[PDB]
């Protein structure tokens, strides 16, 4: 509950409270009725949606690949990061190190691509969505013997129900995430520079399990992220420009600000 | 805008019927057709709203009631559907007496009213 | 897996059910609640309160102020008739649109007393006195003054109080009564006559106005929900 | 030992005596009081004049013809340019203010007639044409009254306020209007109508200038008649007495 | 934390009710509040006025 | 439950319960037994259904738009407001202001448009609904960034299941939602005159996340509201005429109710 | 539980409990024993499956209608009834005055019509069956704006689930539901003669929501009623002849009984 | 508030029931209403006919 | 959520089952009950009057 | 093991919550932690600065 | 079997909603929180601090 204000009347003292120093570095704690007469307000206003984990507890696309039932792309693979999109990079990057549980969903949706052949009857299709730790024998074919599953984390799901959806742990050898890193990944200073260092979170395979028809179908399968139980640290400036690799910082240098036609110019 | 709405008891005015072009902020007319009264307190025009849509329609005119079938002797009258423009009561005579006409009268539409065009039997 | 059982009636949607669902915004901060003045809890104090009934909506009346007005005047008689129209709350034309009607004309059901209120809009020296009747079905109308006093009447004297209340009382067979036409559920008629005549002094107006209000006593009742004739729609107001 | 028919009402350096009236009606209940500081919002402190805005104004007559369809007035912008309650209205951005009606028309025991006084808040007008909303300069003038019509107005391109006394220039039955606070003034029994009004609104506070609280309308149900020999010419007068009065946001004058 | 309350009868019976979420804005409508006050709208004089009494005296 | 009615006999005295003052604009509160002999009743009839909740409680159709999976019309948009159908309008207007939370309910339902193209097999289609509050980035294209949905709330609904539906707080700057506004949004008296300036509640689109088929479908979907926890204020009389614009209270002068043969007949 | 037996001997009494008089119009109490020697025996036979509330706790169909996605009859109505099939009618008509509430269950089943039109493919049905009650806009055809269901009560429902069903009150403006009714509606004593009097139940209206697919689909309704908690007055004779109008009692005269070879056969 | 009863069982066991909605219309009907009173039909002379005394004295 | 599991029967209308189900009408006001005499409360009780038995049923 | 917790309500109610997963990482995120403390970054001076005091004496 | 009745707005994803779901990796040991300096438990003690206003926002 933000704090009430509290009645003030004429002053003719000593204490000055609107004249301070900034060169201190010290953000002034003064209220309206330093500086004005005020009267007595009950607030209720509460600050419930400000709270960091609020803001970051909501689901966000952070990719989407497709696969197909026929010819040469038959799965798909994608290297996990929260870095591919904008919207939930951007709402990340407001702090330097994070740490949080995870729940993910998937949603899966197929498609009928346009072919010559007739008499096509689809039955239900599967599909195999599964993780690889850094480390494991990463499929080279469809019809592979890793699909097996024995400790990889793996899901199936028909088409037509609920989406699928599982929780993650922190999962980190850090004590938090770093959403920046300053250093190399060599003790000589040369190599992998920044925070594509630090990211070593595994791999993600999805396939059909069936062909399911004679005609080809195309399946796309989109990954969203939610943070739950988030605690951060050291709080940084938004990011100004737009962000252009997932794996660097690198941006084209933007103005500080959008221009008006004078400095005595209520319109933008 | 398209055809103006069509009404079960209204029908457009001539100019409107041969009209086929409607601007934004045109107004038409409907008027009463055969068989129904014109209800005082709704008004029948319809203006063309910016959306080329028309402004709501509710109907303009009530059906009318032709008279009393009045009291048959020796004999009874059903009415069971009420006494309005298209309606149909039913003539019939006590045990003992021999009904002599039409059986029936519907309430039709005879010059500028409605009248019940069957005559009442005799029974 | 806690073995469970669909039941007929599941994943179906019911415009009148009652369940919990989760909620799109999460801890909103929602804006507290000022006292406004006016508060209301439920639609019968609205169908209590006055509201003006046109009894002479004859013709092009509807279209004027002249639909609230009741013209009684000064004759060479005595027993004629001012006005008359049937106890339907919701159905009549008289009290279809009236606050209790457009009240009445969203539920099927309705029970209860009704009160009818008869302003004198005359001068300070017309004088008059008149026959307000209820006469419940059975029988027609009351076609005379001496058929209308059997019924269910009260005598109003024009004095310096320059309104009267006649009370129409609940006399149904059953517990409630259909608002749309029914004969079965039959409700009766009401009717005005003049008790002797409306006496004015020279230099005065000798045809004056009475003024109907219809309000619900405190047993009025209503039932089941319906949706209204009146509001129609062809395609969305944009 | 008296009669409930008189009585005075006193208010700031004014005083209205009826002598012969009906029962004051009071709002919703409610009698218009300040703002609480736990329902406020506005941080600064609000100004009270008091004496000088609570008193009561008497704005320019009307006439009541025999076929005079009715009267509005919008309460603010009524007394926007009426003594010292018009000059804070200005120069202030925020404003709170209850209302105290006193309608008056007196007539002879041979003279015959009924108006409905009806206090309506948010009274939205419709307009003569469906494609525009009204003008101010159709909606509201002040220091002057604005009449109804008998016969519905002609629609076409322009910006008029439909008058239709029967539907209220609201789209509602004009006979339905007994829901707000009403009083009605009966040539043979009233001479006047009294009518307290809180203040009613969404918000804490409002403008004034780019909002109307309530509006007031006086509508002769019963028409005007009378004999010849006798007066013709009956006026109607309105008094409107602000109360408890407050505003908030003192800054440039003009609400530009 | 369970609810038991009164279901709605006939004259001339109980039911339970758990909260599942969070928000309070996403409970069941509340079907059961038969409260009338119209003293604000009806009888709105400042005097009060007894019914058998002259109302002009 | 209803007043039971008080047993009376007969009367000779100077109390007269019936001879009133209409001017005084108070209701009168005589009962029956003040103008006859009445006998004592019990009334168990109750004011259960009059409750203006219940009256409010009931879900009602406020629009419904199409969007197709091919050509231009990809995706549909609406801004919300609860005046573009008659009935809810109607029944929302017998007061001036009203404080509720809402219930809301959509109805998805696909339609295969008639084409040449033949082999046509179609998978099950899926749909997102997405809300956007004033001041977000609107989608300009089906296949947008912004469908992400970072904080924007969204749902994916498969087809073949129970309809979707979300609970809305009062979500309202205002103390009260307001159904009539008397007054322009410039402080100058011109501009945008009526309930059209306090009308910012946001706006809504729907699009497929797949086109499923390789033949045209046209989807509808149609949404249901429904007030919960009800609070109005200041009853206002029921609209007489028709309504015409959803942003303005222009109407047609209509007759104040219908007419009949003569002021005695009992027949309309 | 039905009464034990008692057990007799012999007897050469004055008491007759075999003579009695049937005149007096009372059955008599006699039990076994009277009329012989009998033992002791113990019944634990139970007369549970005979009270009256069991014997019409059971879901009939009262009646069943059709409607199609194309054409004229684009949707359905029946005005309410108990009365246009038999087996529940007459299970009902065994009493005079009842009083239940009532379990409502909708069986909808779709039917692809016979057409020319080539390259079929539909998608899952939704129907939409609405309830108006007496004095409601009744819907003049398929897209009207009644449909919108501001309080008439509405069910949505997809093909491919468990049918719908909801649970109807008393909602009788009569004490009791009749069963027959020996007068007329007008005092008068003509017109409507019989228990179509007291028939005001409503109307009932079932559509599609979306046509589907490009090839007519006819999809049939059954209604299927349930009595709970049922109140039974006055028993009344069981209909010995054969229902010809659901409106009226009238019937076609037929025999007492079937007919045997002599009044000493005991073969039918 | 859950309601412990007794089932249908042989001659020669407890379920447990908890009503979910507000309306009591929407209840499980009652299947357990085991009672009898045929002096209303049979039997309703107004004088007591014993069943050993001759009908007619 | 809590983990379920449907069981056979599930989504199956049976004639003779027993279920509580959401009222279409909620908080409707019943009319209240009169005593009407001759209540029933159960079928045996008309089984046990008398009923004239037709012997003769020899063709016509 | 229930925990039953106060809703979310408006100024000027209870919901009951079990936990069905072993694994902690797994219940639902905790949306009701308000707790501030601007001290760290805002007013980060070594020695107290009082508001009516000059800031440089 | 437990009769149930499955309710509108069953099988669906709404991206701010709040359910428990079944973990992928079960028992897993979480690496222990050190103390890191500057924890912000609130987006508005970020929103308190003092930020240059670019106020000559003119042109170049
Ligand atoms: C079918 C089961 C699949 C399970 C896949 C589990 C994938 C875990 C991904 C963890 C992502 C962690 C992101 C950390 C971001 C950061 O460094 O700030
Ligand atoms: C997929 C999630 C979508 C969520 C959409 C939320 C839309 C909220 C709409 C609020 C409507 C409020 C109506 C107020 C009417 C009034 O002013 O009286
Ligand atoms: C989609 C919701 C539809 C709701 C339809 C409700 C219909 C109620 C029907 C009540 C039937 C009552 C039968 C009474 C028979 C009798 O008179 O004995």
């Amino acid at each position: 509950r933000v704090a009430d204000t509290v009645g003030t009347g004429p002053t003719n003292s000593e204490a000055i409270p609107a004249l301070t120093a900034a060169e201190t570095g010290h953000t002034s704690q003064v209220v309206p009725g330093d500086t004005m007469q005020t009267r007595h307000v009950k607030n209720y206003h509460s600050r419930s949606e400000s709270t960091i984990e609020n803001f970051l507890c909501r689901s966000a696309c952070v990719y989407f690949t497709e696969y197909e039932n026929s010819g040469a792309k038959r799965y798909a693979e994608w290297v996990l990061t929260p870095r591919q999109a904008a919207q939930l990079r951007r709402k990340l990057e407001f702090f330097t190190y994070v740490r949080f549980d995870l729940e993910l969903t998937f949603v899966i949706t197929s498609t009928q691509q346009p072919s010559t052949t007739q008499n096509q009857d689809a039955q239900i299709l599967t599909h195999q969505i599964m993780y690889v730790p850094p480390g494991g024998p990463v499929p080279d074919k469809v019809d592979s013997y890793v699909w097996q599953t024995s400790t990889n984390p793996s899901v199936f799901w028909t088409e037509g129900n609920a989406p699928p959806r599982m929780s993650i742990p922190f999962l980190s050898i850090g004590n938090a995430y770093s959403n920046f890193y300053d250093g190399w990944s060599e003790f000589s200073r040369n190599g992998v520079y920044g925070i594509n260092t630090l990211n070593n979170m595994g791999t993600l395979y999805a396939r059909h399990v069936n062909a399911g028809s004679t005609g080809p179908i195309k399946s796309t399968i989109r990954i969203y992220f939610k943070p739950k139980h988030v605690k951060a640290w050291i709080p940084r400036p938004p990011r100004l420009c737009q962000y252009e690799k997932a794996k660097n910082v690198n941006f084209q240098p933007s103005g500080v600000t959008t221009t008006r036609q004078s400095i005595t110019t209520m319109t933008n | 805008c398209e055809v103006p709405t069509r009404l079960n008891s209204a029908s457009l005015k001539q100019p409107y019927i041969t009209q086929n072009y409607f601007p934004v902020g045109t107004v038409v007319e409907y008027e009463c057709r055969p068989g129904y009264r014109r209800e005082p307190s709704l008004s029948p025009k319809l203006t063309c709203l910016q959306n080329l849509k028309w402004s709501t329609a509710v109907e303009f005119c009530k059906k009318k009631s032709c008279p009393n079938p009045g009291e048959i002797r020796n004999g009874q009258i059903d009415v069971p559907g009420g006494i309005l423009f298209g309606a149909t009561i039913s003539f019939s005579c006590n045990t003992g007496y021999k009904l002599f006409g039409s059986t029936s009268s519907f309430c039709l539409i005879s010059g500028s009213s409605v009248q019940w065009s069957d005559p009442l039997p005799e029974c | 897996g806690l073995p469970t059982m669909n039941t007929p009636g599941s994943c179906q949607f019911l415009t009148s059910d009652d369940f919990q669902s989760p909620s799109a915004m999460p801890q909103y901060d929602v804006t507290p609640e000022m006292r406004i003045p006016g508060e209301v809890k439920n639609l019968m104090e609205i169908a209590e309160v006055d509201s003006v009934v046109p009894v002479q909506n004859v013709g092009e009346k509807v279209n004027s102020m002249e639909a609230y007005q009741i013209p009684v005047r000064s004759n060479e008689g005595s027993g004629t008739q001012v006005f008359g129209f049937p106890l339907q709350p919701g159905y009549s034309s008289v009290f279809s649109r009236t606050l209790l009607g457009e009240i009445l004309n969203y539920y099927t059901h309705w029970s209860g007393s009704i009160k009818l209120t008869f302003m004198f809009c005359g001068s300070a020296m017309a004088t008059g006195k008149f026959l307000l009747a209820y006469s419940p079905p059975g029988a027609g109308a009351p076609t005379k003054r001496v058929d209308a006093m059997l019924g269910t009447h009260v005598v109003w004297d024009v004095g310096l109080q320059s309104s009267c209340v006649l009370c129409i009382p609940w006399i149904s067979q059953t517990h409630y009564r259909y608002v749309t036409s029914d004969e079965y559920t039959a409700g009766g008629f009401i009717t005005c006559w003049y008790q002797t005549n409306i006496v004015v002094p020279a230099d005065a107006q000798s045809s004056c106005y009475i003024m109907c209000f219809v309000s619900a006593c405190n047993d009025f009742s209503v039932r089941l929900l319906k949706d209204t004739p009146f509001i129609s729609q062809q395609n969305f107001f944009q | 030992g008296y009669s409930d028919r008189a009585r005075s009402i006193t208010l700031g350096n004014s005083t209205i005596t009826t002598q012969e009236c009906a029962n004051v009606v009071v709002g919703y209940g409610v009698w218009p009081d300040y703002l609480k500081d736990s329902e406020a919002t506005a941080e600064d402190q609000p100004t009270q004049p008091d004496v000088a805005t609570c008193r009561f104004y008497t704005l320019d007559s009307v006439q009541w013809q025999k076929t005079s369809p009715g009267w509005w007035w919008k309460l603010p912008d009524a007394l926007s340019n009426l003594g010292l309650f018009g000059q804070n209205m200005q120069y202030h951005y925020l404003g709170r203010t209850g209302y105290t009606v006193h309608v008056q028309c007196n007539a002879s025991k041979f003279h015959q007639g009924c108006l409905l006084v009806v206090c309506v808040p948010e009274a939205e007008m419709g307009c003569a044409t469906l494609d525009n909303t009204p003008s101010s300069a159709e909606l509201l003038g002040g220091d002057s009254a604005k009449e109804f019509a008998d016969k519905p107005v002609a629609s076409g391109s322009n910006k008029l306020v439909q008058r239709v006394v029967y539907n209220a220039g609201m789209g509602v039955g004009v006979g339905n209007l007994t829901i707000f606070p009403h009083q009605w003034i009966n040539l043979r029994t009233n001479n006047s109508a009294t009518i307290v009004m809180p203040y009613t609104n969404s918000v804490p506070m409002d403008n004034m200038f780019r909002h109307n609280n309530v509006t007031l309308m006086v509508i002769p149900f019963v028409p005007l008649d009378y004999c010849p020999g006798s007066t013709t010419y009956v006026p109607i007068t309105v008094t409107i007495a602000p109360m408890c009065a407050e505003y908030n946001g003192l800054r440039l004058a003009g609400h530009q | 934390g369970a609810q038991v309350s009164t279901q709605k009868t006939g004259a001339h019976i109980h039911y339970t009710n758990i909260n599942y979420y969070k928000d309070a804005a996403s409970n069941s409508a509340n079907r059961q509040d038969f409260t009338q006050d119209p003293g604000k709208f009806t009888e709105p004089v400042k005097d009060i006025m007894i019914k058998s009494l002259p109302a002009l005296n």
